[PDB]
RNA sequence: CAGAAUAAGCACCGGCUAACUCUGUGCCAGCAGCCGCGGUAAUACAGAGGGUGCGAGCGUUAAUCGGAUUUACUGGGCGUAAAGCGUGCGUAGGCGGCUUAUUAAGUCGGAUGUGAAAUCCCCGAGCUUAACUUGGGAAUUGCAUUCGAUACUGGUGAGCUAG
RNA sequence: UAGUUGGUGGGGUAAAGGCCUACCAAGGCGACGAUCUGUAGCGGGUCUGAGAGGAUGAUCCGCCACACUGGGACUGAGACAC
């Protein structure tokens, strides 16, 4: 199962954006409602909460952004205490490593429900085959590369275009011209957004 | 190379036979203490040499009687 | 009756300590003299006398003050007459994370749990010292 | 206690009991209604609380409560008993299994129908 | 008497068979008396195909055992791999 | 200076013709590295209570020392009916105690731990052991320093 | 090849514990794991709106361990909270002063044999991934035999006087 | 506890053995729990627990026992034989 719903809302619940549309519009002239809780007792960012109500609040962000739920996130952490090294280090490498994430980041769709999409409707190949799992898990050195009968599609020259207004990673190398790319290494810490709290996740999961 | 072992004579009434004690320490599983355990042996003595008091070897044998399965060595000391 | 001498020593010098003597006198014994002899190697205590009239044996041990506190702050005894503590090699108790000491009786003599583990042999636990 | 008192004699573990004897470590049980009826609560509590007096297959008589509004029991109804106590009402350990055997599921009823056994409205 | 045979193991519609000298009468799948290789007939990828200990093959046929043809093919294979 | 609120109660005094009512406050408060202190407070007013047991706190503090961000070694301690155990442990664990432990412990500065309350669970008393326990830990320079030897002697 | 076309429910929102208002009823109907709600403004009963948590599942009942240091070996107590026999003598048992020689039973160390496979853990391999299957290790904290050590406990011989 | 505990002669078994038999003797077991009585297939393992422990013995593997309820033997290398 993967949620389907209104997204903006989602945001709205948690105050920052989550990143779930293309961007074409910037997110405050997009809802024109945050930092205003969906329900009709919604209220500001200022409202007090306890420890529990935060570290859950962070972990339904950290969720929320990747698609994933709760079952495959718990065992997730599982895995990731079992791997020696910092646990929300190796929670988040696991979380950036999946197929679909790096299918968005690679610049092939517009947002990650649109990499999913592609993804499932084996558009995507990996190493030469073509797969439809979205939870795949990329390893160094790989290569994706867009399908044939995928090629020459109106969304993936769309989502190429504005992929090119952000930044291409470091870790990803991509051939635009033969939509192809070629995923390194696991990105560090510091190559992703240090608004995320980890520790909040690891003693919730660890209580 | 046979199994061997030493106690003390607790009775001698018996024809060809003795009966010896043993004696072992152990420590109890869960208190840690150390424990002493005795067995009674029944063994074969041909010539009624051993009597009540003295320390005797016994080896492992085959049955000699229904209760009998080891048999006198040496007496290793006198009453 | 008294039945722990190793029990009495120790608390002897854990009294003295507590009220702050300089010297503390007992009747002596081989084993004593022996683990008053670790103690005062490992920097516990200052000074051990060993004093004959005749037939009776008095030991006599220089205690230590540094700042206000006494530098024995624990002392335990662990092998008890009612209960004999042995251990492995591999299973030597430490003591404080490896800052106090335990006194070990093996088969090269009475020594500390450290030097027990460097000569890779156990024995009998006498006593926690911190 | 000593070493040699604990050698001697061990620690003693006392038994537990349960709670819900009649089930005899079962989820369910079925019985037939013997006596359907009303009582009131224990202080500080005042109303008429509907129960019934059922013998069951494990071969014991007790007390069952009857949950929601509106119930259509009577003398010799089927029904499947489950475990948990009614606190106000003393000597009432178990619940009726609403919707299970000859009990039918509460009406005009919208949220928490899983409970009370009541379908989805068309 | 004593045979060297092949024990199933592995998933359904991937057999994976233990090379095994066990007593005739013992079942399939049951108690043997040793181990030998295994046997993979649908190996793909790094995965080894057949894994055979012929000092052991040869101590034990020289004492009686009598293999099956299946794994008398396979010896006869692993020989002439190797 | 983090400063932390760990309970609030309300207590009752008889007079004639009613009860006079007022509130109590405990905090602790810490610099994160090695100091840390705590208090109490009585008031009318939950705000004044607790402004006077931060001042408390702040007037009774003490010196703390660490090993990293984790504990020298193993530490028992006691105050009343109230028993703590705590143990160092490795980077990642994190602080894994109760609410009144946590509360110390994050004030004076430890990242690692491992501690379990035995016996009475008040808060005040549990923050008085946490408090001795912490006090009374030693180092390995001390411990030279005491016996006459070298750091390396010690080990 | 066809065309979004065939495909979302369940529990909960006084505290413990993330998530609040309005209508209907008035110690009635009813809820309830504990503390407790309802006797005209019910954030706790029923409906509705909104929201929260999960998701092809969601809740309840039953059962075991944990939390429980609440049988306490690790790791509890007995003046007043439960708990010192009314007081002695004494059998089995438990424990027992100092020195010395010897023994090697307890205790410690080495070697050898054994401790089936599967299972648990580690590094890999094959399943589009995962579950799953599988190669090799580590482990199996034990037992037995044999060779060594003698500080402590035990046995034996001798000696001493503080009990 | 009176074939009960030990011994001798004899019988019997694939094989040691009161396994059986005739005599001789009075031994044998027990507070380290005999006898009686309730319950129960055992282990590798499984669940839980920081550990020590506690609960458990479906599915897989080893051993044991049973085959409507009791008592027997035959054939056979092997059964007291679903």
């Amino acid at each position: 199962a993967r949620y389907i719903g209104p997204k903006c809302k989602l945001s709205r619940r948690e105050g920052t954006d989550l990143q779930l549309k293309s961007g074409v519009k910037p997110f405050d002239v997009k809802t024109k409602k945050a930092n205003k809780a969906p329900g009709q007792h919604g209220q500001a960012r200022g409202g007090k909460q306890s420890e529990y109500s935060l570290q859950l609040r962070e972990k339904q962000k950290v969720r929320r952004i990747y698609g994933v739920l709760e079952r495959q996130f718990s065992n997730y952490y599982k895995e990731a205490a079992r791997v020696k090294g910092a646990t929300g280090e190796n929670l988040l490498k696991l979380l950036e490593s999946r197929l679909d994430n790096v299918v968005y980041r690679m610049g092939f769709g517009s947002t990650r429900a649109e990499a999913r999409q592609l993804v499932s409707h084996r558009s995507i190949t990996l190493n030469g085959r073509r797969v439809n799992i979205a939870s795949i898990q990329v390893k160094a050195g790989d290569v994706i590369a867009v399908h044939e009968g995928a090629k020459q599609q109106l969304r993936i020259k769309n989502a190429i275009e504005l992929a090119a207004q952000r930044g291409i990673p470091a870790w990803i190398e991509v051939d635009h011209s033969k939509l192809e790319g070629t995923f390194k290494a696991a990105p560090d810490r510091s190559d992703l957004p240090a608004e995320i709290n980890e520790s909040l996740i690891v003693e919730l999961y660890s209580k | 190379t046979v199994r061997t072992l030493t106690g003390k004579v607790v009775s001698d009434k018996m024809d060809k036979s003795i009966v010896v004690l043993i004696e072992r320490r152990v420590q109890h599983p869960l208190y840690g203490k150390s424990i002493r355990r005795s067995t009674k042996l029944h063994a074969h003595d041909e010539n009624n040499v051993a009597k009540i008091g003295d320390v005797v070897t016994i080896k492992e044998s085959r049955p000699i009687s229904k209760t009998k399965a080891w048999t006198l060595v040496e007496v290793v000391e006198a009453a | 009756s008294m039945q722990d001498t190793v029990a009495d020593m120790l608390t002897r010098v854990r009294n003295a300590q507590m009220a702050k003597k300089q010297t503390v006198s007992m009747p002596s014994s081989k084993l004593k003299v022996a683990i008053a002899n670790v103690l005062q190697q490992e920097g516990y205590i200052s000074n051990v006398e060993v004093a004959q009239e005749e037939t009776k044996s008095t030991l006599t041990i220089t205690l230590k003050y540094f700042e206000g506190k006494p530098v024995i702050e624990m002392v335990k005894r662990v092998s008890r007459p009612g209960l004999r503590q042995y251990r492995g090699k591999d299973k030597l108790p430490s003591v404080k994370q490896g800052l106090g000491i335990a006194i070990v009786s093996t088969s090269k003599g009475i020594m500390t749990d450290r030097a027990a583990r460097a000569a890779g042999i156990g024995g009998e636990v006498i006593a926690f010292v911190s | 206690a000593t070493t040699n008192q604990l050698i001697r004699k061990g620690r003693t573990t006392l038994v537990e009991k349960s709670k819900v004897p009649a089930l005899k470590a079962c989820p369910q049980r079925r019985g037939v209604c013997t006596r359907v009826y009303t009582t009131t609560p224990k202080k500080p509590n005042s109303a008429m609380r509907k129960v019934c007096r059922v013998r069951l297959t494990s071969g014991f008589e007790v007390s069952s409560y009857i949950g929601g509004e509106g119930h259509n029991l009577q003398e010799h109804s089927v029904v499947l008993i489950r475990g948990g106590r009614v606190k106000d009402l003393p000597g009432v350990r178990y619940h009726t299994v609403r919707g299970s055997l000859d009990c039918a599921g509460v009406k005009d009823r919208n949220q928490s129908r899983s409970k009370y056994g009541a379908k989805r409205p068309k | 008497m004593v045979v060297i045979r092949l024990a199933r193991g592995g998933a359904k519609k991937r057999p994976f068979y233990q090379i095994v000298v066990t007593d005739s009468r013992n079942a399939r799948d049951g108690r043997f008396i040793e181990r030998i290789g295994f046997f993979n007939p649908t190996a793909q990828g790094q995965a080894e195909k057949l894994r055979l200990d012929a000092d052991r093959f040869a101590h034990w046929v020289s004492q009686g055992a009598q293999p099956s043809e299946r794994v008398a093919s396979l010896a006869a294979q692993a020989k002439k791999a190797t | 200076l983090v400063e932390k609120l760990v309970a609030v109660d309300r207590v009752a005094k008889v007079v004639k013709g009613g009860r006079i009512f007022s509130f109590t406050a405990l905090t602790v408060v810490g610099d994160g590295n090695g100091r840390v202190g705590f208090g109490r407070g009585k008031a009318r007013e939950v705000p004044a209570a607790i402004s006077k047991a931060l001042e408390a706190a702040r007037r009774n503090m003490i010196t703390v020392d660490l090993a990293g961000t984790t504990l020298q070694h193993p530490v028992n301690a006691r105050h009343g009916a109230s028993r703590v155990y705590m143990q160092p442990a490795s980077e990642g664990t994190g602080v894994i105690a109760g609410g009144a432990m946590r509360a110390v412990l994050e004030a004076a500065g430890v990242h690692n731990v491992l501690a379990k309350c035995y016996g009475s669970t008040n808060a005040a008393n549990v923050v008085n052991a946490t408090f001795k326990g912490l006090r009374d830990m030693t180092s390995p320079e001390k411990v030279a320093a005491k016996r006459g030897k070298s750091v390396e002697e010690i080990q």
